[PDB]
């Protein structure tokens, strides 16, 4: 109960080309690639935020 | 060679009456079998088991209304074959050991597909100290009793006893008086004609000790049962429903008594008093005696039958708790006792797989 | 290609035997569910057999057997997708685990006789309700012991399996009569033991079979008779009520409605009433005699996380 | 002096401690002093008060000269236990949590800079009354709240601790109709406290008394709730007293009993009989020129009371907990494979 909702980084096994029923791991996820996709995910969100806002003001796709 | 001889003047020493009660029995068949491991010759420990096994299977179709001989094999069978499992996982190199105690115990043989690493003499030594501290806990088996049965037990309450033959309920009975001063009485009925020379030595030996003691006869007892708060059970073997086997006699209709007058009803035991079987037919486990003691005339010719008992069941219903070595326990939680100290294996202890 | 939803893979082989019952059925259809539609992803697996459970639930939801089939299916692929082969091996390592109930569960029904017929002791006039196999199982292996009994079978109104009993252990060659229903108080001072069979094993013991178990369990607590019951181990579900009602079978078990025209009128109480853990005495399945305080804890142990 | 119970030792009513020997926290003093006088709580209040005043004990740390954090801290922790020892007897939210504490305050490591010392036992207690209490009781919640069904009534006992939040969810944040009957005691008129917040929030509430027991049960009634004080190790339960007389009234009247309790509150210990183990509490409060003044100086005549008294197990038809639910004669499973481990 205390985990769910809160977010993590995770590598992923396998994946259906067609369909989105997909697997993910975190058991495989050495310390350094947590940093990293951390690093890389927050870069990620710090450049959606600028947009967001961005097309849902200026009205486009 | 010299062990033959031995396992087979304990199969006719226990035969013919000369040793019994649960204590005495049980050490001498621990003896007989530390004689056994010293002298064995396995060449695999799948082999010794069959060679511990077959004894057992012997000595209990022997004699099956003792059950303290028929345990404690059972019990060394299964700390001998704990060790095959804890050595054989961490052997093997992929997954090594989980080492976790507690298993479902429906699921895991519902899926089955098929350094001091061996030191082939080792289950000699660990089978002798697993005899040396099964000898160690059968010993002092009453330090758990004068534990937590002080705990269960108040003061001024009067007490009922139907077992008078046993060293628990003496030693308990001596003890709540000599270091905790708690006082009260004990009344005791005799099991006639068996403990009649016995509790009236309880009686002396409680008067020695002088704790306001009296006896009351088989017959007189459901006149007392409204005064009394309180019975205690001294008992020889308790199965796997709590459905125990006492001593001598008068236990399965003064524990009724106590039940229907919602009397409590205590239960000490040793741990090595278990067994992981069941009362599968009650008149089985239950040893009927001799029709000599029971009227001396020895009617000649006219002849009136007659049936004596040394040996009364009791229902898990009946009884309320079980004071053991290892805490109190439920009668309806005794099974899982026994699957710590047994295992699946041993309950139908026999070579002929039916 | 099979769906393997309803009747296109299901209620097939029900016709093939008369013999095999509904959770194992359940357990063949859902482990030939995974055996071919295995497409290599661990996700979209577990996904299929999910969604393949509720949907076989919805087909049938009054028969609580199923549900107990269909869960410890789910216990199955839960532990077998334990040991963590990394889904490499488990694709063929879990399918070729795979007819190992097929192979178990099938045999199983000799394995509670090996262990239940040194129940039935000499001269014992036993009481049965209704038509649970596992009990028949029991005695055809009681009566090919060659021991000395007596049988007494009820009625299952308004469910018709008490006059299966009258006519199939009769022709094994076995003195029974066939007690109504109601007549329970009247003989059960005479019964000696009594068995039943249940469709259902609660989380403290229980019986959810049918009609009026209950009924026959508190005659035999009254008469202190005592009460076993026969199962095996394909029976356990997780459905633990706490009343003497279960789930509904379409509405309350007391209706006062009216009937229009000439509606059936004897189904209009309950069909599946529920047994407290105090009635039962003993429990028979594959792990051997079981006490009910055992089977707590055995159903207790696998359904925790 | 017939049963002699009224000289039970079990408490001891000596008070006014005016012993300087340790630094006595002025907060600790307040908490023993907020319980003893007037009692304010149930088993888990006083579980989250003396864990959350251990909280700040441990944030004013005030360590001594020559000794380490780890080597003092048990002992002066065990002092500031005796005061509340003298108040009121412990709990076992009060033994569970404090042998766990202490079981943390030996882990610690001579090289803590008395920095992160808050970091690793401020933070730490802080995940224990979440874990172990608080979202503990969120799955106690989301576990018994599959187990009513609308229109229907709930009959409570005493102040509960956790099925508060129970009858709350259920009645606001489930919107299914309930009409809960609370019923308490002389004294301890804590019935009143939850009877005042579950109609603050709009539920329909039917306040009683214990003495008229017998005409709430022959209404359209189930689902009797029961709060737990402690769980034995046996089945039995153990919660504030006349709780088993309605638990043996609602068994009588074949209608079920639950107990809403949770894993921190299970018991090693074990007993069977009621007046055993138990709690004296203060004579002079079942007088409120009185009615009598005085059963001193009178001779033979005493005022007795109980806080606490078992029922037997099979009364309760069902202990519900955290990992699920469960029969009462079924606790020692989880006293082996889920207390303490988890």
């Amino acid at each position: 109960l205390i985990r769910v909702g809160k977010n993590d980084v995770a590598v992923v096994l396998r994946v259906d080309k067609e369909k989105g029923y997909i697997d993910l791991s975190k058991r495989r996820v050495s310390s350094e690639d947590i940093i990293k996709c951390e690093e890389k995910y927050q870069k990620s969100k710090t450049v959606h935020s600028i947009l967001r806002y961005c097309a849902e003001k200026f009205q486009i796709p | 060679s010299d062990v033959n001889v031995t396992i087979d003047t304990f199969v006719a020493k226990l035969k013919r009456r000369q040793v019994q009660g649960s204590y005495a029995i049980a050490l001498e068949t621990l003896q007989l079998l530390m004689r056994f491991i010293s002298a064995a010759r396995w060449n695999h420990v799948n082999d010794l088991i069959e060679q511990i096994r077959d004894l057992g299977n012997s000595l209990e179709k022997a004699h099956p209304t003792a059950f303290s001989c028929g345990n404690v094999i059972r019990r060394i069978l299964a700390v001998l074959r704990d060790e095959v499992e804890e050595d054989t996982m961490s052997t093997t190199v992929t997954s090594t050991s989980v080492a976790e105690p507690l298993i479902s115990s429906m699921f895991n043989l519902l899926q089955k597909p098929e350094s001091s690493m061996k030191t082939k003499t080792d289950y000699r030594q660990v089978a002798i100290q697993g005899i040396k501290d099964l000898i160690d806990e059968i010993k002092n088996i009453d330090e758990g009793i004068q534990q937590i049965a002080i705990d269960l037990i108040h003061d001024h309450e009067i007490l009922l006893t139907p077992t008078p033959d046993s060293k628990t309920v003496l030693k308990f009975l001596i003890t709540a008086r000599e270091r905790s001063n708690r006082t009260f009485t004990v009344l005791v009925t005799e099991g006639f004609p068996n403990n009649t020379k016995n509790a009236h030595e309880f009686a002396k030996k409680l008067a020695q000790h002088n704790i306001e003691t009296l006896v009351v006869p088989d017959s007189a007892v459901f006149a007392l049962m409204s005064r009394v708060g309180k019975v205690i059970i001294g008992t020889k073997a308790v199965f796997v429903n709590g459905g125990t086997i006492s001593s001598n006699s008068g236990v399965s209709s003064v524990c009724e008594c106590a039940r229907e007058f919602r009397t409590p009803v205590f239960a000490v035991a040793g741990l090595y008093k278990l067994s992981p079987l069941y009362p599968f037919d009650v008149e089985k486990f239950v040893e009927f005696g001799g029709s000599q003691r029971i009227l001396p005339r020895m009617d000649p010719r006219k002849r009136l039958d007659t049936v004596n008992q040394i040996t009364d069941y009791v229902p898990p219903e009946n009884i309320d708790i079980y004071i053991t070595n290892v805490g109190g326990f439920n009668p309806s939680f005794i099974y899982r006792i026994a699957w710590d100290n047994y295992k699946q294996i041993d309950v139908h202890l026999d070579k002929n797989k039916a | 290609m099979s769906e393997f939803n309803i009747t296109e893979t299901y209620l097939r082989f029900l016709e093939e035997d008369t013999e095999m019952t509904m959770p194992i059925a359940a357990i063949e259809a859902l482990v030939t569910l995974l055996r071919i539609k295995t497409p290599e992803t661990a996700a979209e697996m577990i996904n299929t057999i999910k969604s393949s459970t509720e949907e076989l639930i919805k087909s049938i939801p009054n028969s609580v057997s199923l549900r107990a089939g269909c869960d410890i299916f789910m216990r199955f692929v839960l532990r077998n997708l334990h040991l963590y082969g990394d889904w490499e091996n488990c694709k063929q390592h879990l399918i070729e685990n795979g007819q190992l109930f097929v192979s178990r569960a099938k045999k199983s029904r000799n394995k509670i006789a090996e262990i239940g017929v040194d129940f039935i002791a000499d001269d014992d006039i036993i009481l049965v309700h209704g038509y649970s196999r596992a009990v028949f199982s029991l005695l055809n292996h009681a009566a090919n012991k060659f021991i000395r009994f007596r049988c007494v079978v009820t009625e299952s109104r308004p469910s018709k399996q008490g006059n299966q009993l009258y006519t199939l252990l009769e022709q094994k060659g076995i003195p029974v009569t066939l007690i109504v229903d109601s007549a329970v108080g009247a003989v059960i001072d005479k019964v000696d033991k009594v068995f039943v069979g249940a469709e259902g094993v609660a989380e403290s013991g229980g019986i959810i079979n049918l009609v009026g178990t209950y009924s026959v369990g508190v005659l035999a607590h009254n008469a202190r008779k005592p009460f076993y019951v026969v199962t095996e181990s394909h029976k356990f579900v997780r459905m633990f009520p706490l009343s003497s009602d279960d789930l509904p079978m379409a509405g309350p078990p007391l209706d006062f409605t009216r009937r229009t025209d000439d509606l059936e009128d004897a189904l209009r109480g309950p069909t599946i009433d529920y047994t407290a853990q105090e009635y039962i005495t003993a429990l028979i399945t594959d792990l051997g005699v079981l006490t009910p305080s055992a089977v707590s804890e055995e159903l207790i142990k696998m359904w925790y996380d | 002096l017939e049963q002699s119970f009224d000289n039970s030792s079990l408490i001891s009513s000596v008070k006014e401690l005016l012993l300087n020997k340790d630094l006595i926290h002025p907060s600790i003093l307040l908490l023993t002093s907020h319980l003893a006088h007037y009692k304010i709580v149930g088993s888990i209040p006083r579980c989250i008060a003396m864990l959350e005043v251990f909280q700040i004990v441990i944030k004013d740390y005030q360590t001594p000269k020559g000794t380490t954090l780890s080597r003092n801290l048990t002992s002066y922790l065990s002092h500031q236990i005796d005061l509340l020892k003298k108040a009121r007897p412990l709990s076992v939210t009060m033994g569970n949590a404090i042998r766990w504490l202490k079981q943390e305050i030996s882990l610690i490591d001579p090289s803590t800079p008395d920095k992160a010392a808050k970091k690793d036992l401020c933070e730490k207690i802080g995940q224990f009354a979440k874990e172990k209490i608080e979202l503990a009781d969120q799955l106690i919640i989301d576990n018994a709240s599959t187990q009513i069904e609308e229109s229907t009534t709930i009959v409570t006992y005493g102040s509960s601790k956790v099925l508060t939040e129970l009858l709350l969810h259920n009645a606001i944040s489930l919107k299914k109709n309930i009409k809960v009957i609370v019923v308490d005691s002389r004294p301890l008129f804590e019935g009143r406290k939850m009877a005042e917040t579950l109609r603050n929030a709009g539920v329909n509430v039917m306040y009683a008394l214990i003495t008229s027991l017998d005409t709430i049960f022959n209404m359209d009634v189930d689902y009797v709730f029961l709060g737990a004080h402690s769980i034995l190790s046996n089945g039995f339960l153990y919660s504030r007293a006349g709780t088993a007389m309605l638990a043996m009234s609602a068994k009588r009247r074949n209608i079920p009993v639950l107990v809403c309790c949770e894993s921190l509150k299970f018991s090693q210990r074990v007993q069977l009989d009621s007046v055993t183990f138990n709690e004296l509490a203060d004579p002079n409060d079942l007088v409120n020129k009185n009615i009598l003044d005085g059963w001193q100086e009178l001779p033979s005549l005493n005022i007795v009371n109980i806080l606490y008294d078992l029922t037997p197990p099979e009364y309760i038809k069902k202990v519900i907990t955290e990992f699920g639910a469960l029969p009462p004669s079924s606790v020692p499973v989880i006293l082996r494979e889920y207390k303490g481990s988890a």
